[PDB]
């Protein structure tokens, strides 16, 4: 009695940053290359209703 | 610092706060050695001071 529907689409705001060393950092601005989540970007949207 | 920080660095790009790794305490580092000597001579001709 599995009933599967086409999965939908939601968008991204400004979401998924995180911390990448151990190294305090304070009133400090700076730029850093590493794989993060590209912002309002379609990512898949899963339900299980 | 953070409970996963163990370094700090400021504006200057440079280590300048370290967390003892015995008691969790900031310590901070303050280097030496600054600075040069100069000389006062008021002429040969005269008195040697
Ligand atoms: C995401 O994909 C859906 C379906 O293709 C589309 O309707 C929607 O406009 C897309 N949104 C973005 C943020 O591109
Ligand atoms: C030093 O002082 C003496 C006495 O005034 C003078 O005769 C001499 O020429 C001076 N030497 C120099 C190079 O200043």
């Amino acid at each position: 009695t599995r009933t599967q529907l086409p999965p939908a689409y939601t968008n991204s705001f400004t979401r998924g940053v995180y911390y990448p060393d151990k190294v305090f950092r304070s009133s400090v601005l700076h730029s850093t290359q590493d794989l993060f989540l590209p912002f309002f970007s379609n990512v898949t949207w899963f339900h299980a209703i | 610092f953070l409970p996963f920080q163990q370094f700090g660095r400021d504006i200057a790009d440079t280590t300048d706060a370290v967390r003892d790794p015995q008691t969790l305490e900031i310590l901070d580092i303050t280097p030496c050695s600054f600075g040069g000597v100069s000389v006062i001579t008021p002429g040969t001709n005269t008195s040697n001071q």
